[PDB]
């Protein structure tokens, strides 16, 4: 006959299991001389209420935002986090258990929009053997031909989802060349665009790459030019970050770095190989400086 | 509407002050049906800050909730004590004085 | 008799990837006394070489006998020291191979 | 009485009257010829995850009042051969049991090579609850 | 019933939103890849609770969130995505 | 036309004109013709609300 | 009848290594079947095999990112699976070993995670 | 003196007949939760060494 | 071990550092705020309550302004030093339902406002935008037409609003599917209008956009939802539009210039957005305590008074609806 | 992007300390001592 | 009976053990939600919040957001996963299709 764990097989093994009927020990029943009436088997539903299930008749209790009637009033958060009609008891009160009376409506699912009836998509297997900073990560799971943009030329559709990463620093792998045309005259007043755009240009020849001259160049333009960025892509596209007011070089970075990744994607649907990002001399100075800021704090 | 000022104005109606043939033998006053009892103000944090004591025949049995207990509770057994308490200002001595408004 | 303070052991980092290129590099090789091993490590801080290295099984740099024959070759800051223990995870000779390609040596 | 007992004593009729002025809602549809059961939402929405990071779930039942006119009225079946005659279990095995010894290595000592599927004693002992989605033991 | 090997390991209790994807081979937790790459066995526990008050802004796509173009009706800003209010 | 456009327009008003930000158009091109401050939304974090000399 | 034919092929995952009959027959052969970044690709091709059926004696899913299957130097162990031969009625003990790593973990988890 | 209940007239409002730290609310109010040993309901603001 | 008080429903068996984490500090609901403190808060930050002839706050409590009221502001500030080319579009904007509802006599004022731009500023890209909306809203596509063209020709090179007028304009005109795609395939080439998905998927989101608006004078869209709140003041004057008591939707004026001088001033913070920003927004250890006009009300300010103003000649006559 | 978070979270953790230490140091000597020193550096 | 005397110490019991996860009615927000957060929207389920129909009742930084390709793809994902791996995805069944109604429960039924 088949075997199976029991009791006395944990037994001879050498571990026995609580007891549960026929012990000194307390037996964890709150509700035995506390809750009155009806008691249903789910444990510990009336404890943060006080152990007691009294006082069931209220409507509106103290409740902080997003809580009890506060769907009345406007919250930016809650007004795109929580449907109206989802707000229950706040505080203690919390519905750990609920019971209604009438007929149960289950409202249909919602329907997956802008999808043509018969398009068989195509699956995205996304397992952990991939790396995380791999776009493929952020790439559509369920993705549709109708999806799919042929005008610039892409055989799968655009990534979803962006990267949430605060850029410090270039990465001129994907980017074919940065010009950055700055006035040679300084401002009299202080020019924070200029100095931005001088920051920029300085991380820019200090940025990650085997040789970051090769890629980015200066310009002056005594034609009173406002100071500005380009940079040009692999496939020709160009990029002009606009240099506001206000605008800092670790801002125009993050820019850059963002219509980068945007790139790199559009690059990958095209179909266009591309070099991946690895360890490299950059890596172990920052390597470096990573120490030092740990021996530090 | 403030609970305070609410329950004056109630009790002023449900007392029988407000009619000129009042008489403090006679129990004679309006009905007044308080609604949106949830939405009572209370200004600052006295929600937090303003209890309702009240003790037992035990020692040991003394009760210090906040109105926010009451509220959570009851929301209308805020109003009802107010109501009783500006009730009692005047007609504490006697029972059916103090019951019947 | 004086209680001093290990200092802290250089970055690999360093031998790794340099932005300078390295002109001399000492590898000891299983040098067994500590004598020995002391008064080479105080000839090469002498002569200033760029990186020192420790492999196959020499003696502890921090011993007694090491010290001694070092005397204050160990607290510079000049001549690095390196003790590459294949029994920690360092793999001596792809870290020697690195150094060549990278340094262009001999 | 006290203040409570008072207030109590006021209100529970007039809590009743309340309640009955509900209903009066419900019978304005019997009267039009058309009776519909009180309709109410089922919740998508009870599966959550607290501040700690620890899964919580909302048990919402809805009573029917067409299946519990059925049971009032009519007989329930036959009960189960296996189910009237199987006993109760006295204890409550563990989800984990913890075994510590396999005879798959050639040498027992070796722990390297314990097989993977049988539960670690961590597990032993923090396993006192079904599996985050699961709600049934 | 029985044991089942069901019951033997726990699994990450992580939301929907936060979550990479329902695939069965990224159902583990998200620091076993760093974990296997490292050849070991981290055992870091609470990593961070969510807030006191945790608030979020609704996030648009990767594309559409740089590249919105400024198209508007008689009061208000149109997107093939969304709709709101301008000035 | 030409020349009267590029006659009153500004500087600041020719670069800003043509950009679009995260949030879509740039609270200064929706709100730079406030017909009384009753209108305008007042849009600023309690992060942002500083301003620095 | 198909659900119920591939509910229990799903159940041979929680089949237990205890009353697993691998020592059943007397006679017994090991092989090597190469390495594997992902074996679970091998092991659903072993699943999807015309000359095995489809209901195995035991199924382990190879999963390294789990916590109790992360491949160490002293490693788990051995993630084990046993399937049976349609004609023959022989035995397949799949073992997948994640303890044969002779590498030894950093001394410092926090620069190698950023690098 | 004491006029009304502890819902209308807290505790520390018996004293305001009298000048001084009275007449302000205390910055420490110990009437909620657990009850003290000493039965301490408010406490003042340290005025140097002392505290009221 | 107490003798009383065992009352679970008011005196439950917690710890107070186990009821600290429940006792709400940050309290939003019933209220702290009176009615009898709306109108001091308003006279406060300094708002005015106009005529409904002027302007008044709609359902969602914005202060939205009269189209004949904007007309009037503009002709009477048309040659002042602060009016710019956005203020004749958003003149143009508020004339939108009024030449929606009648396109014989309000087109006249909207070219009276084209003329007064084509003097001052000239040619923009606002204010042909600005016209070809109108001119979409009066059922005049071959006007449309003509303003694209006229665009082209002055150099003003059609934009993604052009594009999406030209769209709107055939849409409510009745041109074809076929209409409406060509002018957004020709904004596809151009570059005006930047897609990712296939370019019949977006256009079918365009103009479900499209149809999910509508027009004034349709029935299902929102535009032709003509609901307003009608009121002088709003209805709660604490409301907030963010997150903190600190993010008010209605705030004074101070606060209001100081937050347009950063809408001029620091431009180029609006173009980046970061999670560290976003979380740092998080009110979670901002202070939220009671300050001494949380007890007292709002401070107390004079009302705009309008003594001089003439008697009313037409106070039995209720004013209209804006459009 | 955890990293950005665990800064967040810092910076308002330091906004609400130096909040309560402008409360913990309102002593009446420290609160005399600071005006003393102010005084003397506008003086 | 009904006790009401001094007790016993000597029965130690133990609350503490009795208190199941602490859960906050303002973390019910689709951010902590375990399965796709649907919003009402009257008749039928949706993936967004509800849009007024009255655009005046819309707020300024309010977004009316009438299709969001991150919550369609997980979505989507989430339902083809679960329809084409039953076995796999079988623990996830709870959330839709619930028990009926007049069988047994285990947590509800006396």
């Amino acid at each position: 006959p088949p075997k199976h764990y029991s009791v006395e097989s944990l037994r001879t093994v050498g571990l026995l299991p609580a007891q549960l009927a026929l012990s000194r020990k307390p037996r964890l029943r709150p509700h035995v001389g506390n809750l009155k009436g009806l008691v249903y088997p789910l444990p510990y539903y009336a404890m943060w209420r006080g152990n007691h299930n009294k006082y069931t008749y209220n409507k509106s209790t103290v409740c902080l935002w997003g809580e009890g009637d506060t769907r009345s009033m406007y919250h930016q958060h809650y007004a795109h986090a929580k449907c109206p009609t989802d707000y229950g008891r706040g505080g203690r009160e919390f519905e750990y258990l609920t019971v209604k009376r009438g007929k149960m409506l289950q409202k249909p699912l919602p329907r997956v929009q802008y999808v043509a009836e018969g398009s068989k998509p195509v699956w995205l297997f996304k397992s952990w053997h991939t790396p995380l900073s791999s776009p493929s990560m952020w790439e559509r799971e369920v993705q549709y031909a109708e999806h799919t943009p042929e005008h610039i030329g892409a055989k799968r559709p655009l990534a979803v989802v962006a990267p949430r990463t605060m850029h410090r620093y270039l990465f001129l792998m994907h980017m074919e060349k940065v010009t950055i045309t700055v006035s040679p005259l300084l401002f009299g007043y202080g020019h924070t665009i200029q100095k931005a755009v001088l920051d920029f240009y300085r991380r820019a020849i200090s940025a990650r790459s085997p040789f970051p001259k090769d890629k980015v160049f200066l310009f002056y333009a005594i034609d009173h030019i406002t100071p500005r960025i380009e940079v040009t892509w692999l496939d020709g596209t160009s990029y002009v970050p606009p240099v506001l007011e206000g605008a800092s070089s670790q801002d125009l970075i993050q820019m850059v770095m963002e219509e980068a990744w945007l790139a790199a994607d559009r690059m990958a649907a095209e179909g266009r190989v591309l070099n991946p990002l690895a360890i490299d001399d950059y890596k172990w100075d920052q390597l470096v400086v990573f120490k030092k800021v740990r021996d530090k704090e | 509407e403030q609970l305070p000022r609410v329950a004056a104005v109630a009790a002023q109606y449900i007392t029988g002050q407000h009619r000129p043939d009042f008489t403090p033998g006679m129990i004679t006053g309006d009905h007044v049906v308080i609604v949106n009892i949830k939405d009572v103000v209370m200004v600052g944090d006295q929600w937090i800050r303003v209890p309702i004591t009240w003790q037992t025949a035990y020692p040991g049995g003394k009760y210090r909730i906040r109105l926010t207990d009451m509220y959570e509770r009851d929301p209308c057994m805020l109003m009802w004590w107010f109501l009783k308490d500006e009730v009692n200002r005047h007609f504490v001595r006697k029972l059916k004085t103090r019951i019947a408004p | 008799i004086g209680d001093f303070d290990i200092p802290k052991p250089p970055p690999k980092e360093s031998l790794i990837a340099n932005k300078q290129r390295f002109d001399r590099v000492l590898v000891l090789d299983n040098v067994d006394d500590p004598g020995l091993l002391g008064t080479v490590l105080r000839t090469a801080a002498g002569f200033h070489y760029d990186a020192v290295i420790a492999t196959n099984h020499c003696a502890d740099l921090y011993d007694h006998r090491v010290i001694r024959a070092a005397r204050g070759a160990h607290f510079q800051k000049a001549v690095p020291i390196y003790t590459l223990k294949e029994e920690d995870g360092d793999n001596v000779y792809g870290m020697l191979n690195h150094i060549l390609q990278r340094n262009d040596l001999s | 009485d006290s203040f409570k007992e008072h207030y109590h004593r006021v209100h529970l009729p007039r809590r009743l009257a309340l309640q009955r002025y509900a209903r009066q809602q419900s019978l304005r549809n019997a009267a039009k010829g058309n009776v519909k059961a009180e309709e109410v939402p089922y919740k998508y929405n009870r599966w959550w995850v607290n501040e700690e990071h620890e899964f919580v779930h909302q048990y919402a039942f809805v009573e029917d009042p067409e299946v519990t006119k059925a049971k009032r009225e009519t007989l329930p079946p036959v009960t189960r051969e296996n189910i009237w005659k199987e006993p109760q279990q006295t204890f409550f095995l563990p989800f984990a049991p913890y075994v510590r010894v396999v005879d798959y290595p050639k040498d027992p000592d070796a722990k390297f090579l314990k097989p993977v599927n049988i539960p670690r004693w961590k597990d032993y002992m923090q396993r006192t609850k079904p599996v985050i989605p699961r709600t049934w033991y | 019933l029985s044991v089942r090997t069901e019951d033997f390991f726990s699994k990450e209790a992580i939301s929907h939103a936060r979550r990479v994807s329902w695939a069965p081979h990224t159902t583990e937790k998200k620091q076993g890849a760093f974990a296997k790459l490292a050849r070991s066995n981290f055992g870091d526990p609470l990593p961070s609770s969510f807030a006191q008050e945790p608030y979020f802004e609704e996030e648009i796509e990767a594309h559409r969130k740089h590249h919105r173009p400024d198209v508007y009706i008689y009061k208000y800003n149109v997107s093939p995505t969304h709709f709101s209010l301008r000035e | 036309q030409r020349q009267i456009a590029e006659y009153t327009t500004d500087p600041p008003e020719r670069i800003m004109a043509g950009v679009t930000g995260e949030k879509g158009p740039l609270r200064a091109r929706v709100s730079g013709a406030r017909l009384g401050l009753q209108r305008t939304p007042a849009r600023i974090p309690w992060t942002m609300q500083g301003l620095h000399r | 009848e198909g659900d119920i034919l591939r509910y229990m092929a799903y159940d041979a995952r929680n089949a237990q290594f205890a009353f697993a009959p691998i020592r059943e027959f007397p006679n017994q052969q090991e092989f090597f079947l190469g390495e594997h970044d992902d074996p679970e690709k091998l092991m659903e091709h072993v699943d999807l095999c015309p000359l095995l059926f489809a209901i195995p004696h035991m199924r382990t899913v190879v999963d390294l990112h789990a916590e109790h299957m992360i491949p160490t130097i002293a490693g788990p162990g051995v993630a084990t699976s046993l399937y049976r031969c349609i004609y023959s009625k022989a035995l397949l003990f799949v073992q997948v070993h994640l303890s044969s790593e002779v590498k030894l973990p950093p001394q410092d988890p926090e620069a190698f995670k950023f690098m | 003196v004491q006029t009304g209940s502890p819902t209308h007239q807290r505790e520390y409002e018996r004293f305001h007949h009298l000048p001084g730290d009275v007449r302000t609310r205390p910055q420490f109010d110990f009437t909620f939760g657990e009850t003290r040993a000493d039965r301490v309901m408010f406490a003042w603001r340290k005025r140097g060494d002392l505290q009221l | 071990t107490r003798r009383g008080g065992k009352n679970l429903a008011w005196r439950p068996k917690m710890s107070e550092r186990t009821l600290e984490q429940f006792v709400p500090l940050h309290l939003a609901f019933p209220r702290r705020h009176p009615n009898s403190w709306q109108e001091r808060q308003f006279h406060l930050l300094g708002y005015v309550k106009w005529p409904k002839e002027i302007g008044f706050y709609n359902a969602g409590d914005n202060f939205e302004l009269t189209p004949q009221a904007a007309y009037r502001i503009y002709k009477q500030n048309c040659d002042e030093t602060f009016w710019t080319r956005l203020h004749n579009e958003k003149t143009i904007i508020h004339l939108l339902p009024l030449v929606e509802q009648d396109p014989g006599t309000n087109m006249v004022l909207v070219d009276d406002i084209f003329r007064h731009h084509l003097k001052r500023f000239g040619a923009d890209h606002y204010i042909y935008n600005a016209v070809m909306q109108a001119a979409a809203f009066a059922k005049d596509f071959p006007r449309c037409e003509q303003l694209l063209a006229e665009m082209r020709g002055l150099g003003l090179e059609p934009n993604a609003q052009s594009y999406v007028n030209m769209m709107l304009g055939a849409r409510l005109t009745g041109k074809p599917r076929d209409q409406a795609e060509a002018f957004f395939r020709e904004g596809i080439k151009t570059g005006a209008i930047s897609a990712v998905m296939r370019l019949d998927t977006e256009f079918q989101m365009w103009m479900n956009q499209l149809e999910r608006l509508g027009s004034f004078k349709a029935k299902v869209g929102y535009l032709s939802v003509n609901e307003e709140g009608a009121s002088p003041m709003p209805r709660d004057m604490w409301a907030l539009w963010g997150w903190h008591r600190t993010e008010a939707k209605f705030i004074s004026r101070k606060q209001m210039i100081s937050e347009q001088v950063q809408n001029r001033v620091r431009s180029g913070k609006e173009l980046v957005g970061t999670v560290y920003q976003k979380a740092r927004r998080q009110p979670w250890a901002k202070y939220n305590g009671m300050f001494p006009y949380d007890y007292n009300g709002p401070a107390r300010r004079p009302a705009a008074s309008f003594v001089d103003a003439p008697t009313p000649t037409h106070n039995a006559e209720v004013c209209g609806t804006a459009y | 992007e955890e990293e950005q978070v665990e800064k967040a979270r810092l910076d308002n953790e330091l906004m609400r300390w130096r909040r309560l230490q402008r409360a913990q140091g309102s002593d009446y000597d420290h609160w005399m001592e600071a005006e003393t020193r102010r005084i003397q550096e506008m003086a | 009976r009904s006790g009401s005397g001094p007790g016993d110490k000597r029965i130690r019991t133990d609350w503490y053990r009795c208190y199941p996860s602490l859960m906050r009615e303002k973390d019910r927000d689709m951010y902590h939600c375990y399965y796709p957060y649907l919003f009402d929207h009257g008749d039928k389920m949706s993936l967004y919040p509800k849009i007024p129909e009255n655009p005046r009742e819309w707020q300024p930084e309010q977004l009316q957001t009438t299709y969001d390709a991150i919550r369609e793809d997980k979505y989507d994902a989430f339902i083809r996963l679960r329809e084409k791996f039953p076995e796999l995805y079988q623990d996830t069944r709870a959330w839709d299709n619930p028990p009926p109604f007049g069988e047994f429960n285990m947590f509800y039924s006396v």
